[PDB]
């Protein structure tokens, strides 16, 4: 009985929260390391529920935590997120960094630091002058225990050391925010000094892809790696996904390069796959936190539309990401053409100012790192990043199609269909295609230069010599155009004045 | 009134004057209170003082299309016109204490032959005693 | 066949109002080629000088035009009863409306009438894939 | 009705009392002396038959007396008395009398609460220790403790069993310049010897509230099992299996900041209230009031919270003004934030006057998601009465599809045909939940897709479903409790 | 669902053999499905809040 | 109650059998209910006490 209304049982009431309406949207899959004390077992991929779940499964201060962190930063909704987690090498050595304080305090003031991220900062104001640099070094007790580096704190200098083996802990910075201070009253004596010892060496290799990933349908791919070698493994996975001798499972990978104008552009494999972002050689940030939320931003939180670009400062503005604002670019104009001109991704500052203050970073361009075609032909086929999803959707769609052919009685010897068959011959399914071409224009496809010239469909006979043709094998060619939208837009302003 | 659901004939009451019943056509009232108000001289205030009630008045609008109307229309007259006031059952403010101040009659025998229109000029009126205090 | 202009389903729920009784939802259909017309915005715009606008309290208006139903008498079609409609066009369309009046009812032959109803507000359901939430 | 004065009208009057849709039930210890059948609901009807009905000083009827005194009318109250544990110790409290009273005055005192306050005057001057004392006379019989009043200390000693005797701090008049003509030479001590052992763990709850509907449910208890039995009922009245009832259950927990923080069990079937060790009132009274104050005699409207001084107003509580705030503002923020309940004085004062605790947020103990991810859905306990009511509602609305012709797989209805297809019942509901708004819902993020209707043929496969069942999905939001709106001053000395 | 196939009539003399049927009897067979009205309705709600 | 079907009209052809009825004959039936004259109403009184 219960409550009257609900007693008849006409109706059945279910209050959950937790349900979801819709399917799940893309997924997306992040890799990176791991410490000791992760639970989760190493090359397995695993699913991922929030943030609370984080630390116990992947360990404490790991490259992967902080990457997942980002990822469900920006992903509010319409996203599955899998992690797969590798291992530190065996011969792993881990970065060392020192932090040194000198003189004593002799006024009162403030010091704060931006260590890596927004997240990590810390603020610690010196209460008292004559306080030597013993009862300085109190940042120990501020730094934040999820940050990836251990503080040591010696005696009068704190040393940093990385929570995972190997060159992913080699890109560390600290400024001192308060130097060029304006309002906040900076204490006098007192200075810090940031330096490196000892870098790391070796890095992991996985090539067990294959076997890991065998069969599966993902949307996105971000590694949280450097190393070169280990990116080319990925890439070679990627097109595997879209090769032709078996049935494709279309994705896109994002990585990152760090370092000066000769060194990245030396990184560039003409790779339809990636999107390389480039980075210069002082970049306030931790390299693999800005790779992570720019591909998370790129998942189905902004890709449920294939044709929709991620630029300019609405539709790319990485607002998950906080670094302190500066007079100095980091990449000259000059450089920037550069690397835009050789398919690599740049990114910029939403605002400029000397304040110090901080500010969230935007994508200049999207595009990926295809440069030349096969035979070594120049094109720019799939320059932009939204010519892969365009050409992943146009194929889905174009075999759905299709679909309607199968088990079809056709006549090809004689293309007389008597009164009351149900069937089609070649000519019939030219002209349907055809339609269906034309009717998908502004849509998938921009106006054909000459749709005549651009369809063909040919029987297997007409192809293969005699006796060695099979019945009912058919060869569709096709060319077609993605659709064309406003890119930029020449101003060539001509002031005049009235004649005095 | 909203909705179709509306029922005239249960939200009018029935009128009436001096127990004599009589169609209605119409319902009008006047309130009020009495005001002192002033304005100084040279200068930005104004003020104010209540000083009463305003004495109400109706008017009703009475119809007679039955047949032979001037038999029944001659003879309410004769009720106005009787000394004294008496109980007025108002359509809508229900029943009240009033004294007939006027009542033109109105009608025709080639414009309008067969119906009779009567306007009518209440007065609230409560009794008094007679030694003024 | 989404490209189709015409009525698909019309369902009306009487609600006498002098004696409340309810009707179920009876099915209808229409008298000739004429199809019904809608108005679901309650504000009225009027042309002041130079661009500006007055807005107007207004009403949402529909005209059903539909065959009676020959187990209904003829006054519910008309201002003697309350009327709760729905119209689904064929591409998919749905219009629902609920606590209307008939206005200002003219003399029907006895089979085609044509009702104009008002109400507050009119629910409109677009087919999938709309664009305004 | 029929009578001798025949008329046209006949009348018919049955009874005063009629608001019986609103209920509450209120669950203690009780005495030996008490006729009440133990572990069976009974109805309490108003205070004459108490103190008989559940024992003299029992835990149950000082809950009971706040509870009829907040809510004199528009609720029904209900009553499940409990038995004491088999080895239930009782607690024992001394306060010893020292010196002779030289001078002419008066002795008072306030304990527990200001209904049990005394005030007798000391007989004459030079009165000793042992003629003095003579509080025990004058100490209400309602007060759950004894007086045995021996050779110039007095006892006192719980009237129950268990733990839940072991709440004290006594505030007095007997030194300092708060001359009510105070008699000079006298002092008092106060000490404890002995606390309670024992609590019941009754676990029947599915067999007295069998199949019950309660609104509210409040426990005069302090034990941490005996609270999450009760966790554990309520969902499943709040469950997917059977028809739901629905309801919410008041308690509290007393101890330190440590203390109180671990007993977050992240329920949203419970509203927890948080008070200090050093509490002036006994803990299960002030409990009462803010269970029977909600129990809606107030809350007849889903929407309303009960909150600040207007409307979270424990007006019968009466307590003397501490000497400090108890909860510190640094762990005021911190039980808020952790989905505690904080009560404190409604009015300004340091003296040890007399005031009132209000209660500053109306807040459940819920926290996290079952899917772990942290969330508000149903922070407020608002929330919890609006989806009970919408439940409810939309279920009677439904209504009137039963037992009506649907038509699929073929849409166009026979003229003169009474019936419906998916698409009009569709239209049918959306115009329902639109009208609603500023009612159960704020404006939905998008009408268009936060409600389904799919026949049961579409979910099953082929030749599996069933006929004339159909599937409603539906996403809604309560009302909108405030925003926040940052603002940027600017004098601008400039001009122009 | 198919009324070319729940109705048939035929006439006695195809049934029975040669010399054994009758005259001006039939045999008719027929299948067919009562109406449908509603019967049960499910509901799954889902609140959320407006952060904040 | 019912307008519609408390009266009812039918000519002595459509009553008696082929060849029995006479010309000109009707059979009229009507059911009637006289004017209430009563009317029974319950009552409850419910003081209330609280504020809302």
């Amino acid at each position: 009985m219960a409550q009257d209304a609900l007693s008849d049982g006409f109706v059945r009431l279910c209050i959950d929260p937790s349900l979801n309406f819709f399917g799940e949207g893309c997924k997306i899959l992040v890799e990176g390391q791991i410490t000791d004390d992760a639970t989760a077992a190493e090359n397995v991929v695993t699913c991922v529920n929030s943030e609370l779940d984080l630390v116990e499964r992947f360990g404490q201060g790991s490259v992967l935590t902080e990457s997942l962190r980002k990822v469900f930063c920006m992903c509010k909704s319409g996203v599955s997120v899998y992690a797969l987690p590798r291992a530190d090498a065996a011969a792993a050595v881990s970065a060392v960094y020192t932090l040194t304080v000198t003189g004593t305090a002799l006024t009162d003031g403030r010091v704060q630091l931006y260590m890596g991220e927004a997240e990590y900062s810390l603020d610690i104001g010196v209460d008292e002058g004559d306080t030597p640099t013993q009862i300085a070094a109190k940042i120990v007790a501020a730094i934040s225990p999820d940050f990836p580096y251990e503080a040591t704190a010696a005696a009068g200098v704190i040393t940093l050391t990385a929570r995972n083996g190997g060159t992913i802990g080699n890109h560390l910075s600290v400024i001192y925010t308060n130097l060029g201070s304006c309002t906040s009253v900076t204490p006098e004596g007192v200075t810090v000094a940031f330096a490196q010892t000892t870098p790391g060496s070796v890095n992991p290799e996985p090539n067990d892809y294959a076997s890991v990933v065998n069969e599966c349908c993902f949307a996105v791919y971000v590694l949280s790696s450097d190393d070169t070698d280990w990116q080319e493994n990925l890439r070679d996975w990627i097109r595997s996904a879209w090769d032709c001798s078996k049935p494709q499972c279309f994705g896109h990978g994002y990585v990152f390069n760090k370092g000066t104008l000769g060194q990245v552009l030396a990184d560039g494999d003409n790779s339809a796959e990636l999107s390389r972002l480039a980075l210069p050689t002082t970049y306030p940030v931790l390299p693999y936190l800005t790779n992570a939320a720019y591909g998370a931003l790129s998942a189905c939180s902004t890709c449920e539309n294939p044709e929709l670009n991620v630029q300019g400062q609405t539709y790319g503005l990485l607002s998950c990401i906080n670094m302190p604002e500066s007079c100095t670019p980091g990449w000259e104009f000059t450089e920037v053409t550069q690397l835009q001109n050789n398919g690599f991704v740049v990114s910029g500052p939403a605002t400029t100012s000397g304040q110090g203050n901080f500010t969230s970073p935007y994508i200049y361009n999207d595009v990926t790192n295809y440069l030349r075609d096969e035979k070594n032909r120049p094109n720019a086929t799939f320059r932009d990043a939204s010519s892969r999803r365009l050409a992943a959707a146009t194929g889905v769609a174009l075999a759905t199609f299709l679909q309607q052919f199968n088990g079809l009685a056709v006549f090809t010897k004689n293309t007389n269909i008597k009164t009351g068959i149900i069937g089609t011959n070649l000519r019939l399914m030219l002209g349907k295609i055809r339609k269906w071409a034309s009717d998908n224009v502004g849509v998938l496809f921009s106006e054909f230069d000459n749709i005549n010239e651009d369809i063909q469909l040919v029987s297997d006979f007409d192809v293969q010599p005699k006796c060695v043709g099979q019945p009912g094998v058919f060869h569709l060619n096709m060319r077609y155009r993605p659709p064309v939208r406003g890119a930029r837009i020449n101003v060539n302003l001509v002031p005049a004045l009235f004649d005095n | 009134m909203a909705g179709p659901c509306y029922n005239p004939n249960e939200h009018y009451l029935p009128a009436s004057f001096k127990g004599v019943p009589f169609d209605a056509d119409s319902s009008d009232s006047e309130h009020g209170r009495n005001g002192a108000e002033a304005e100084f001289v040279f200068g930005e205030r104004t003020g104010y003082a209540d000083l009463g009630i305003k004495i109400r008045s109706y008017s009703i609008r009475a119809r007679f299309q039955t047949n032979d109307h001037v038999a029944l229309s001659n003879a309410f007259i004769a009720v106005l016109e009787s000394t004294g006031p008496g109980l007025l059952v108002h359509p809508t403010r229900g029943p009240v204490m009033a004294a007939c101040r006027s009542a033109r009659v109105t009608d025709s025998k080639v414009d309008a032959a067969g119906v009779t229109y009567i306007d009518i000029d209440f007065v609230e009126a409560n009794d008094t005693v007679t030694g003024f205090g | 066949c989404n490209k189709q202009n015409g009525v698909k389903n019309i369902l009306i729920t009487f609600t006498h109002c002098d004696t409340g009784e309810v009707i179920g939802p009876i099915s209808h259909e229409q008298p000739d080629d004429t199809l019904p017309t809608y108005k679901t915005c309650a504000w009225t715009n009027t042309a002041l000088t130079n661009g500006a606008v007055m807005r107007s309290a207004s009403n949402a208006t529909m005209t059903l035009p539909v065959v009676r139903d020959p187990r209904v008498p003829l006054a519910w079609y008309q201002g003697c009863a309350q009327i709760d409609a729905q119209v689904e066009k064929f591409d998919g369309t749905v219009m629902t409306l609920t606590e209307g009046a008939v206005t200002e009812p003219e003399e029907s032959d006895g089979r085609a009438v044509t009702m104009t109803i008002i109400a507050a507000e009119i629910d409109e359901l677009l087919p999938p894939g709309s664009l305004a939430a």
